[PDB]
């Protein structure tokens, strides 16, 4: 047949503004990702020592409900899961069934070394080496344990990104 | 204090018949809850070859002589069953279990660096 | 080129341009170990495919920066004190002997010493 | 004692004036802090900005340059060995 | 610190445009003596408020106005923000300032999910060199 | 699988790079390659990518949707699965998504036109572009993949450019070109076994009279790994089927059982007959009123054509590889849609392929 | 991050001491000697992943040229991003080089 | 001692097939003249033909599939290694110390 | 006060013992407890005395950096402790403290070596998470969350 495909249109996350359509569906974008970065409820998915700064940060002094964040104890009721702690072996299917029951959109969060990347217990024969051999992390928060601040830029961080998302431009333009 | 469902006491046996009494009544347990280790499982199987695989276990140690060793080997197999029955082991070690699969030549195995 | 960027020497031999990403270091051209990858090959990778190459680690190659201080010179003795010029924020304190006609730097530091009569020689 | 002790005696943050007397006169127990610590006093001096210069302490037996020989105080080595006794030696 | 008397007051020193940016990303109104501005252009302030509270005596002013990142705040005044530091980087002695022999760029913040974003890469060379071949030819 | 994804550690290419393979070939292996995959979101590109980094091998993944590429990195070690942004009409990205490889594969397809692209631009201008790029950035190894019936002189325009597509290809890159033409591919989440097991399926007796051969979307997988790491299939072009005849008309009703779903049927909207002018014309609707790829009306004229199998071309035993008859693997992707939990082998199965064609 | 000497050389003189006193193995040095016949480190790495950040890299170093800053807020999209290699701890120390002496002239003395 | 004891050890079936064990005595040490790590022996296993170790790509490590690259047992006669060895089935070979063999040692002998 | 250890023989303080063995008595006597801490807290700030807060003893302590950097026999011991370690006389121990949450103790057996060659931890939680059933047995649901509660099950801990 016949197709004239242009080399020169520019990929999504660099594509400018210019019909009307695109804004009509960028603000689509803007209002559906801020509610979602504002209603930030995690899943209390602590496990280890990383969860005790995990509380911390619920508590007077940083106050993540100040920020929209309510730590939801379901899936059906959270969409963010943050592994606070060592991911063994024998926890490990458990880790894969509560995370295949969040609904879309979700994200994790990976808090400490023990779920990075192993960290103190990188060589021993009862603990996965990292949980993104489990589940797809969307940002890596590192410390042993991560200060109550340190976690905070990483929930900054991940909103950052929510806010960049173009899910429904994505349709207009790349579908 | 009481003891969890399927369990049994640890006696160290004496006596060689005994242990083949206990060890042949352990075999129908495991048949018996076969048809059940497929439905609380899910297993993709019909409970036939459940059924199949939990003889040949058996006899991989049927020719054991001496005693101490058969205590143990029995000891680990009550246990192995009481875990299967309650629903202890997720559904990816059961799969797993019964999911399991001729060498090389000389050449082929010098072909890709062997062992 | 790629033949002073793929080997080390102890001093280049074309004078170095903090804009060029091919060089080990802005402010040196070839490597400073027999050991050490060259940043050119060490780029020419997969995961920089699409990566901004101006913004990754390039840290000013200590090599160089050291040669460019000069020689400390010591008068009427032939054994130099050395501590890292932070006494408890230093190196631990090593003495060097200055005997051979030649100046000899710090295990440590990498401070060159010598002999001030011995500075007219060395100077040429 | 650990008996009860006056507000004004606590380093935390307390009201002045015409709220003081409120602040009494509402509460169950008026000697109750507040727990916000007093700005001018809690950690005013950060501890990377202090005035004090550390010295490292050595007690004189065991830092002495004189009359210090270390066999002296080599207690590791000094541990008691291990005896066991057994029906025979009873 | 939570009377809307302090609000008041904080709101008419800034003036509009100022407090209306602290009403946009501080979500707090604030006022305070301005201590000075580092290499990505954040401004540092100090609070002399006697009632506001023991860890809000201090704070930021970032340079964008939607987003806020932490790691924009210039590593000298990140010290002295946490209430780590009693003297603030521009009031340093020439005898406790750091001695760098090669130039200092502007800050850069944290480069992830962008495109500089670091890459690790193995420093060694490889630790056997293949054979060169060369072919001779007999008598 | 297995245990080693090659016969030898050693593999030269075309262009004569000597690839080195380390370890086991487990999780921290490698075996040198750098594989593109393209459409690595798709429903193949999923499982390929996935074999090629469970074994060490580096897999550059261009993607558009930027949530559906995230579980790709967790079948691959530190390193290892890496993203490339990209658009097909964007030249640039696609001469950075096979830069540095080693294969390159092209699952980019689609039988559905959009707004911003059409048939003729994804399945024919894509694959080209493709193709021209991967022979400029020096690729030993190209892999292609099309539809069934490939066969640029059908009414239909899906087998139009899926046939156009496959000259267009070896046109570009050369007679080294593999190409691969699997059957309907059955799996967990499959777009073939979705329209077997949707209830309201309108229009059921003019879209399930249409005759396929089944075959497993992991065979196809991993018949593309083989492909992939043996140089002697260059130019080849394989016809991937299975051997039993299976109908969707037999397939929609075997199924039924399987659910277990006597009024309700028919109340319930299993059973939506049509007449064809109708479903051109509510299909003709929904190309621009719906904003979701609906059943349109070029999918209608592919439901008046049997699966064709084009005997010159080569099958599984050119690889060694016993096909999977969807017997065996029909029970275990129903299982997420399905006393004693009723267990069909495959003897049971093949009796309930009796009783559906028994009046 | 890795520190320099005014001078500008690095302060690491490669003695490995960091490596045997970690308690997680997370660090990795391979040394030889320089051109200049100077005994420096040409490979350095910390896996950021597997540190305890438990300081006692940085109370073992002879030279102090093993530190930890301050800094905590650097959390990275990519676990990749988290393997420090030489390169990007001689940047860290350049970077953070004034708020370390801000912590080192205040805890001199205690340690 | 006579029983099949590894029937009971759960270890994997390639120690007894695969793999080769070694019992020795670890011999002095030329740089020190320290004599205290040559008097325990101890067990070690062969490395492996290949995946014993290979280069990370990524950062360099040092990769490997051997999971006895790390085990070093110890013991204080050297009957209860072998002893030890039997029990687990193990495949081993015995590596005999050498004995250095005594010369008297005169200051005088520097002129006599 | 069984075995005092760490100048819990200097200060002075009370405990607090129960009469019903239930959760009300549990809670009466933490918050006893939380008293006497804070007694015991203001006489370690009274009673602070100066000097070494480690053994004088350089092979067993790493020396102060300065007199590292300067002395050379403080740098062959700075050498040795963070690489080679000290080592520990043979034999064994259990120390008991009185942890938080209960009695913890340690059962390590030295061999001559740096390493210990084996440390069993003796963690309160382990301990009583196995008096659960025991005491659970003829209670609700909403009685159980009382009865976790009151033994501070930190999983750390039993699971070691
Ligand atoms: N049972 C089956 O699935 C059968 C399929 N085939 C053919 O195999 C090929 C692979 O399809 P399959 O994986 O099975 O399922 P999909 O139809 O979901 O795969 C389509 C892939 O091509 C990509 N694609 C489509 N349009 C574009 C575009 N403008 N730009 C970039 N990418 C695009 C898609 O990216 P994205 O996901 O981000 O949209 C997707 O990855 C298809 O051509 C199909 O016709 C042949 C026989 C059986
Ligand atoms: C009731 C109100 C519902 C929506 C409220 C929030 C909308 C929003 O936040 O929309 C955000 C938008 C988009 O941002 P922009 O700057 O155009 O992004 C692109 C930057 N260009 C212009 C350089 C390309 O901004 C507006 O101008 C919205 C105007 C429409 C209202
Ligand atoms: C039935 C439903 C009823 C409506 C529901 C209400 C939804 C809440 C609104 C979401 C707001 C939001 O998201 O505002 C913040 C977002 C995200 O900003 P950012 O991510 O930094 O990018 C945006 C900034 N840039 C691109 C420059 C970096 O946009 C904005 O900054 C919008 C900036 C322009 C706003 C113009 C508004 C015009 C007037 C509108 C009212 C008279
Ligand atoms: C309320 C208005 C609904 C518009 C939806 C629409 O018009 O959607 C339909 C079309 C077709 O494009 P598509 O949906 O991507 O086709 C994919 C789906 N198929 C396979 C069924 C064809 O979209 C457009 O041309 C959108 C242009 C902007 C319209 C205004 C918003
Ligand atoms: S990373 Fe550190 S703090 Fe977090 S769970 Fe592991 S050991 Fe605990
Ligand atoms: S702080 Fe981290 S890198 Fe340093 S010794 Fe401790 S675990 Fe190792
Ligand atoms: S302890 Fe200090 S000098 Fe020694 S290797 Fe580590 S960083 Fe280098
Ligand atoms: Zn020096």
């Amino acid at each position: 047949y016949s197709s004239d495909l242009p080399t020169d249109i520019p990929v999504l996350s660099k594509r400018p503004h210019t019909n009307l359509l695109d804004y009509t569906f960028t603000t689509f974008d803007k209002m559906k990702n801020w509610a979602r970065k504002s209603s930030f409820w995690p899943m209390t998915f602590g496990l280890a020592c990383c969860a005790v700064e995990m509380m911390h940060v619920s508590a007077p002094r940083y106050d993540q409900d100040r920020l929209g964040i309510i730590f939801r104890a379901s899936p059906r009721q959270s969409d963010i899961m943050i592994v606070a702690g060592t991911v063994t072996n024998k926890m490990a299917p458990a880790l894969r069934q509560v995370y295949d029951q969040m609904p879309y959109p979700r994200w994790v969060i990976s808090m400490g070394s023990c779920a990075n990347g192993g960290g103190y217990y990188h060589y021993s024969y009862s603990v996965v080496r990292g949980v993104d051999r489990i589940v797809p992390v969307d940002i890596y928060v590192p410390g042993c344990p991560p200060t109550s601040e340190a976690l905070m830029y990483g929930v900054f961080q991940l909103q950052k990104k929510m806010m960049d998302g173009q899910t429904h431009r994505m349709w207009y333009r790349s579908y | 204090t009481n003891p969890t469902a399927f369990a049994q006491t640890t006696r160290y046996v004496k006596d060689s018949t005994e242990m083949r009494t206990l060890v042949l009544n352990l075999y129908r347990r495991y048949l018996r809850h076969s048809r059940g280790f497929v439905n609380n499982y899910n297993l993709d199987i019909p409970a036939s070859q459940v059924r199949t695989k939990i003889r040949q276990e058996f006899e991989r140690q049927r020719f054991v002589k001496d005693l101490p060793l058969k205590n143990v080997l029995y000891m680990k197999a009550q246990m192995e069953f009481q875990e299967l029955v309650n629903f202890w082991k997720q559904q990816c070690h059961v799969m797993q279990y019964f999911e399991s699969i001729k060498g090389d030549s000389f050449v082929q195995k010098f072909l890709k660096g062997a062992q | 080129s790629t033949k002073e960027l793929t080997t080390a020497r102890i001093k280049d031999i074309s004078k170095p341009d903090e804009n060029n990403l091919q060089q080990q270091a802005p402010n040196r051209i070839s490597p400073w170990s027999k050991s050490q990858k060259p940043r050119a090959e060490a780029q020419d990778n997969v995961r920089f495919a699409v990566k901004d190459l101006a913004k990754q680690p390039r840290p000013y190659a200590a090599i160089d920066l050291i040669y460019k201080q000069p020689i400390r010179y010591i008068e009427h003795d032939n054994v130099a004190v050395c501590d890292g010029n932070g006494g408890a924020q230093g190196h631990p304190k090593v003495y060097i002997n200055l005997d051979q006609n030649k100046a000899i730097p710090c295990g440590y530091c990498g401070l060159r010493f010598a002999q001030a009569a011995f500075k007219e020689d060395i100077e040429s | 004692s650990g008996g009860p002790v006056p507000v004004f005696k606590k380093y935390t943050t307390g009201s002045k004036g015409i709220w003081e007397k409120i602040r009494q006169l509402l509460t169950l127990v008026p000697n109750r802090s507040t727990g916000n610590p007093l700005v001018k006093n809690y950690r005013v001096p950060p501890p990377g900005s202090q005035t004090l210069k550390y010295k490292d302490p050595v007690t004189i037996p065991a830092g002495d340059i004189v009359k210090n020989q270390y066999y002296d105080r080599d207690h590791r080595r000094n541990y008691p060995r291990l005896v066991a006794f057994d029906q025979t030696k009873v | 610190s939570s009377s809307i008397q302090r609000t008041l007051r904080n709101l008419w020193k800034n003036g509009f445009k100022k407090s209306f940016k602290q009403l946009q990303g501080y979500n707090d109104i604030k006022s305070g003596r301005l201590v000075g501005t580092d290499s990505f252009g954040n401004k540092f302030y100090e609070v002399d408020d006697p009632v506001e509270i023991h860890m809000r005596t201090r704070f930021v002013e970032y340079t964008g106005f939607w987003r806020q990142d932490m790691s924009e705040v210039e590593p000298g005044w990140h010290y002295w923000l946490a209430y780590g530091t009693d003297v603030p980087p521009n009031q340093l002695k020439p005898e406790e300032k750091s001695v760098r022999a090669y130039p200092v760029k502007k800050h850069v913040p944290n480069l992830t999910y962008t495109d500089g974003a670091y890459v690790p890469y193995n420093t060694a060379r490889p630790k056997c060199a293949t054979w060169d071949p060369k072919v001779t030819e007999r008598p | 699988v297995s245990t080693f994804p090659l016969k030898s550690d050693i593999n030269i290419t075309k262009s004569g790079k000597t690839l080195l393979s380390v370890g086991q070939g487990g999780r921290s292996s490698r075996t040198g390659f750098t594989a593109t995959v393209f459409g690595g979101t798709g429903f193949l590109g999923r499982v390929v990518v996935s074999k090629l980094a469970k074994h060490g091998t580096n897999v550059v993944v261009p993607f558009r949707n930027d949530r559906a590429r995230r579980q790709l990195k967790v079948n691959g070690d530190l390193g290892v699965v890496n993203f490339v942004e990209f658009d097909i009409r964007n030249l640039k990205s696609i001469e950075d998504s096979v830069k540095y490889s080693d294969i390159v594969i092209n699952l980019i397809g689609t039988e559905h036109f959009s707004k911003n692209f059409s048939i003729e631009d994804v399945n024919i201008g894509a694959a080209e572009r493709i193709a021209k790029a991967a022979k400029e950035a020096g690729v030993s190894r190209l892999i292609h993949v099309s539809s069934y019936n490939a066969n640029p002189s059908s009414s239909s325009d899906f087998y139009a450019t899926k046939g156009i597509g496959e000259q267009v290809v070896r046109d570009n890159f050369g007679p080294d070109a593999t190409i691969v033409r699997p059957a309907p591919m059955y799996f967990r989440n499959s777009p073939f076994l979705n329209e077997l097991l949707q209830i309201k399926a309108l229009g059921g007796n003019v879209i399930f009279k249409k005759e396929v051969y089944p075959v497993h979307a992991l065979q196809v997988g991993e018949a593309i790994e083989r492909i992939a790491f043996d140089d002697a299939t260059a130019g080849q072009t394989y016809e991937l089927f299975g051997k039993e005849r299976y109908s969707k008309k037999e397939l929609r009703e075997m199924i039924k059982h399987i659910i277990h779903i006597g009024y309700y049927p028919y109340s319930a909207g299993f059973y939506l007959p049509a007449p064809e002018p109708f479903l051109y014309a509510f299909a003709l609707i929904r190309q621009y009123i719906s904003s979701q790829p609906r059943f349109n009306v070029d999918q209608l004229k592919r439901s008046h054509i049997n699966q064709e199998i084009d005997q010159s071309a080569k099958t599984f035993t050119d690889l060694g590889m016993v096909p999977d008859e969807l017997s065996e693997y029909l029970y275990r992707y129903v299982k997420p849609h399905i006393q004693n939990r009723t267990v069909y082998s495959k003897e049971d199965i093949e009796k309930l392929r009796d009783y559906v064609n028994t009046p | 991050a890795l520190r320099r000497y005014p001078s500008g050389e690095e302060r690491c003189i490669a003695c490995k001491l960091c490596e045997a006193v970690c308690p997680a193995q997370a660090i990795t040095i391979e040394a030889e000697e320089r051109i200049d016949g100077s005994r420096r480190t040409y490979k350095y790495d910390i896996d950021m992943t597997k540190c305890i950040y438990c300081g006692y890299c940085q109370e073992s170093c002879p030279v102090d040229a093993i530190v930890e800053t301050p800094n905590v807020e650097y959390a990275t999209e990519t676990r990749e991003e988290l393997l420090y290699n030489k390169e990007k701890l001689l940047a860290n120390g350049d970077k953070w080089e004034q708020e370390i002496q801000y912590a080192l002239d205040a805890d001199a003395p205690y340690r | 001692t006579d029983l099949a004891k590894e029937l009971v050890s759960g270890a994997p079936k390639e120690l007894i097939t695969e793999r080769v064990a070694r019992i020795y005595q670890e011999a002095k040490a030329a740089t020190q003249s320290g004599q205290h790590n040559t008097e325990t022996w101890k067990i070690d296993w062969d490395i492996l033909n290949k995946g014993n170790r290979w280069e990370n790509d990524l950062m360099g490590y040092q990769s490997s599939s051997d999971y006895m690259q790390g085990t070093i047992l110890k013991f204080d006669t050297r009957e209860g290694a072998i002893r030890f060895a039997k029990g687990q089935g193990w495949d081993y070979y015995i590596q005999e110390p050498k004995v250095r063999r005594f010369v008297k040692k005169d200051y005088s002998a520097n002129f006599y | 006060k069984s075995q005092p250890y760490d100048a819990y023989d200097k200060v002075d303080f009370d405990i607090a013992v129960g009469t019903k063995g239930d959760c009300y008595d549990r809670y009466l006597i933490r918050m006893t407890e939380f008293r006497q801490s804070l007694r015991i807290i203001e006489q370690c700030c009274n009673q602070m005395p100066p000097g070494p807060v480690k053994v004088e003893d350089f092979k067993v302590a790493p020396p102060p950096r300065a007199l590292m950097k300067e002395d050379m026999e403080a740098l062959i011991h700075h050498f040795l402790l963070y690489t080679k370690g000290y080592a520990v006389p043979a034999g064994e121990t259990y120390t008991a403290i009185e942890a938080p949450k209960g009695e913890m103790a340690v059962y390590v057996v030295s061999d001559g070596s740096e390493r210990p060659y084996r440390c069993k931890i003796r963690a309160p939680g382990f301990a009583h998470l196995g008096a659960f059933d025991h005491i659970a047995r003829g209670h609700f649901l909403p009685d159980a969350v009382a009865i976790i509660g009151t033994m501070d099950l930190v999983f750390g801990e039993v699971d070691r």
